């Protein structure tokens, strides 16, 4: 497999380092894509603060700073076509989907469409990332294509992206995943409608500070 | 040495299908597919294997023991899996989040077609091996949305046997 | 240690049991008992699990009266070797034969104990023969008689306790699941196939 | 290809020796595998007891003495799916299926099952092996997976097995074959209904001995 | 030399005492008698001294009838490992295992005397566990049995006088005063609690 | 201040290390020592079982070992008199207080009174330690007099005391400490009623093994 490393820079350190127990691939569920499926996101730092030793040693302490190595597999039939891109996005900021000029009348993102969790979210308007942005030029970020007639994997290491070498990992997600469905699923009949995303999430370089009991 | 275990022990079975667990493209995206122990010298999956039958004329054992899993199914059908270690102590997890929590492996059916997971450490609960959808079947057109997966399982060069006893299989 | 098979078969069992008249007109006396080890399921069930095997055994003799009280009384054991004819009546001439070994014991004795070898043709017996000649490894008789001039009037009952030695085996095979129906041949049972695992309520749980 | 080596030891000599016409590839016919079919199994010396010279120089001589080279070839398109387990078993036993205890009226397996000959036979209960042993555990002996989806083919070199270095190869079948469908054939409707599965044995280091013309 | 722990412990005292009927209706004939060295309070107090000990024993199994004298009788002792199950009857199967060894001995001859090794699954034998699972550390069974064909009529009393051997202790604690009233338990009486010096007339006496 | 090494080895090594958070002084309650009190005991695996990270990381795993460091301060006036006994007693079984000798009918101690918590359980027969052992010579164990005319403090360095090297931190109370006033507590009116006991612990040398999120 071809890993792209993202912005050429390995997650390093700089607090206790668990190093041994927050190392290990969290598998996240699979995601149903389908014909009109439209995409999906996940902010990470929150993604991961409800599974296991990572989530309790992330929730009780104050201060946060670590890489990522994701994997993102997508195993389809050799008669299923299409294409997904997935791409980091540091500091995705969710836009609000309305016509109002007004302060409290204009509308804003949920806590849930905001931070999804472990089970994501979907966008409602792909083709401007629901943020005002065109995805046609998404491309500047790190990303790769998961076309359906050459590979099946792909992976990016994330480093630690902020202007402050510590910060809250409960209220702020410092980057997010976009997975988008460029060209549609296409299947003559008799083959399986839905085919399964499989992301996979290594912690590298995990460091944690001030903790309250 | 390796052996099936006999994971679909329950009942409405026939002789053979009682080998196989059952992967299909009906079940949604994130949800439980077979969960099964690890005490090898007990009534259940384990004692159709080899290490369960010999691990009965002896009453203590000790050691690490190895279960590897192998897909049957079409070449074009691809899809990820989350097998699951539980240590012995709480039951059985719920979700899938308190599952990769514990010990995890995330099996994908493109480029590995056999995955082997090592439990640690086990004495006469003793521990879960559970097995989840990780995000679906996916198959393209003209191919059965259906196979299976055997699952093998034997010891360790840790794997230590103490105290003769008669068998209880025989009358 | 424990888990050689010099110490998974070396313990001196019970193989057989043997009865014993010695009354009137059905003036038998001798009790012939061919000498096999497939006798009880438990190590029929423990020698199957290899195909050759190769072994040296110690046979101890305990006899005791019927209701138990032993009193001074001479016993011949006699091992007839494999060929060799068995005796037919109590005081026939293959009792007085110098090439079958005898043993003089009384009842008030220690259990007799002796020792035989390995007696087959082959480098090693084979409870699996594939082919026509079951095959044609044996080992031998073991026939018994109360040494006397007038009749005893007892009836006594010896027990055969067999211990393996310098056990060696070869080309291991599954451990037989099915119950049995005969002595010499695997025959299982065609309807009623009994699952090797017992059954569950679903497969989602840890019952 | 990977060969699995019988028990680690290669067919050695120890008589007259052909050495030319008897050490080549003799292929049986092939076996249709199909939905509902239960496995087969093959007696060894007396599969090829009729076929050409190694026929005539085994059944015209009384000592034999020989290993073996086998393969299995099954050849399926990239849309089938299923699985085979192919083990040899030395000293291979057919019992006879029924529930009776007397001597002469239990049954017992013909001619005709206990030796096949060069078109095999197949199973009745595959689950017990015919054997009243359970197959879970077969994978004690030599043996292969034969899996549609990652390898076509199945080879096991098999040396001499047997307690005495000679032995007649009309009345003993020294070690069967058998191959068992575990997982059971599927396909879509428009395929081929059925698979081909061809044998090719090859008998290395063939030994003969006292001649009866 | 006579004040360290290998003399200390080693001497043949007497552990247990097993009755026998072997009689019609209740044809129970065996003896089954679960072996805690817990039996008699003096032992007890020695061994409550400790923490954690280790030991090897010899067991001395001296029969005797009734009455008194002692007629030629075969019988079986039987050593069931833990976790083996028990015999339930004289003449159920768990007689004829071969896991459980057996010893064959005439009541005319001299008392059987076996040895058992160190068969605890953790280092070392504990008599306070402070937590939940009493601990589970076991030593065996010792069932013994009439062999005969006709049942005896005799009923048996045999005396089974265990001796220490290689003792080694750790952790030792004080000695109990107070009186006992369970077997597996410390309970002492709430009321009525001795004192551990008798009283005496005053304190400025001698006597 | 003098130590008082108990059985004359230190607490060492033998499985995760904390080694930063759980090396801390964790200070109990103050216990009120007045004229007609009896004793207090504690046992000590799940004192800490409730209390922060050692509770956190002793209740989420499966297997434990660590020795410990007490410290017993007893600060009263210069006017005040008595004395103290303060004892570690490994495998500090709690008898049950009765006269009946059938299984089901006799008394036991309650879970409450086995293990005591964080708060302790004070004694009720202190002559007997009740366990039907006599306290006079419990000076068997290691122990200290905590003379209020001498000094107010005690240490006791206590190693792994037990017979498998790990072993469940909750089903399992290792041992127990027992402070014991030997000497009632004199006063003359005018003077604080009541002394107060302060004792802190320290886990040296902790090792965790078989955590399950």
């Amino acid at each position: 497999a071809n890993i792209v490393l993202a912005y050429g820079e390995w997650p390093e350190y700089c607090p206790t380092r668990p190093d041994v127990s927050v190392n290990r691939f969290y598998t996240l569920d699979s995601k149903m894509w389908q014909e009109n499926s439209t995409g999906w996101y996940w902010k990470f730092p929150d993604v991961l603060n409800k599974t296991g030793v990572f989530g309790q040693n992330a929730q009780f302490h104050y201060l946060y700073r670590s890489g990522f190595c994701l994997h993102v597999q997508c195993n389809a039939s050799k008669f299923h076509q299409g294409a997904l891109l997935v791409a980091v996005i540091p500091e995705f900021v969710i836009a609000g989907r309305g016509s109002n000029t007004k302060p409290n009348e204009a509308p804003h993102p949920g806590f849930t469409t905001t931070f999804p969790g472990t089970t994501g979210a979907t966008f409602h308007d792909p083709y401007v990332l629901d943020s005002g942005v065109p995805l046609s030029q998404a491309l500047i970020y790190p990303h790769q294509w998961i076309n359906l007639r050459t590979n099946n994997c792909a992976t990016v290491i994330v480093p630690y992206i902020n202007a402050v070498p510590f910060d809250s990992a409960i209220n702020h997600s410092n980057f997010g995943l976009i997975v988008i469905p460029v060209s549609p699923l296409k299947y003559s009949s008799g083959a399986t409608t839905a085919i399964p995303i499989t992301i996979t999430i290594a912690p590298l370089n995990s460091e944690f500070g001030g903790l309250r009991q | 040495v390796e052996t099936i275990l006999e994971v679909n022990n329950t009942t409405e079975a026939t002789g053979l299908t009682r080998l196989l667990i059952p992967v299909s493209s009906q079940n949604k995206a994130d949800e439980l597919c077979a969960a099964f122990m690890v005490d090898p010298g007990r009534i259940g999956p384990w004692q159709s294997t080899l290490v369960g039958q010999i691990c009965r004329y002896y009453t203590q054992w000790s050691g690490s023991l190895k279960v590897t899993f192998m897909f049957t199914g079409s070449f074009m059908a691809t899809g990820k899996m989350l097998v699951a270690y539980s240590p012995p102590g709480s039951a059985q997890p719920a979700n899938r989040e308190t599952a990769m929590l514990g010990t995890h492996v995330i099996w994908d059916f493109g480029l590995q077609s056999s995955v082997s997971l090592v439990i640690p450490w086990i004495s006469n609960t003793a521990g879960v091996v559970t097995l989840w959808y990780q995000t679906n079947y996916v198959v393209p057109p003209e191919t059965p949305g259906e196979a299976y997966i055997i699952a093998m399982g034997a010891a360790q060069d840790n794997f230590t046997l103490k105290i003769c006893k008669d068998t209880d299989e025989v009358t | 240690l424990e888990t050689t098979i010099n110490h998974f078969f070396s313990r001196s069992g019970l193989v057989g049991v043997v009865n014993l008249t010695d009354g009137g007109t059905d003036t038998t006396g001798y009790a012939t008992w061919d000498i096999d080890i497939m006798g009880f399921v438990q190590l029929r069930r423990k020698c199957e699990m290899f195909t050759y095997m190769r072994f040296n055994a110690e046979f101890t003799f305990v006899t005791t009266t019927k209701n138990g009280e032993a009193r001074p009384y001479m016993l011949q054991y006699m091992y007839v070797p494999p060929g060799a004819p068995k005796p037919t009546g109590r005081d026939a001439f293959q009792w007085q034969t110098a090439t079958n070994p005898s043993v003089f014991v009384k009842l008030t004795d220690p259990p007799a104990q002796v020792s035989v070898p390995f007696m087959s043709p082959a480098s090693a017996y084979q409870w699996f023969y594939d082919g026509y000649p079951c095959p044609n490894n044996m080992m031998g008789t073991f026939a018994v008689r109360v040494v006397s001039r007038e009749a005893s009037q007892l009836k006594l009952q010896t027990r055969v306790y067999m211990k393996l030695k310098h056990v060696r085996a070869w080309v291991p095979r599954p451990i037989r699941s099915q119950p049995y129906l005969l002595k010499n041949f695997p025959n299982y049972d065609s309807s009623k196939i009994t699952n090797s695992a017992r059954d569950r309520s679903s497969i989602k749980q840890a019952n």
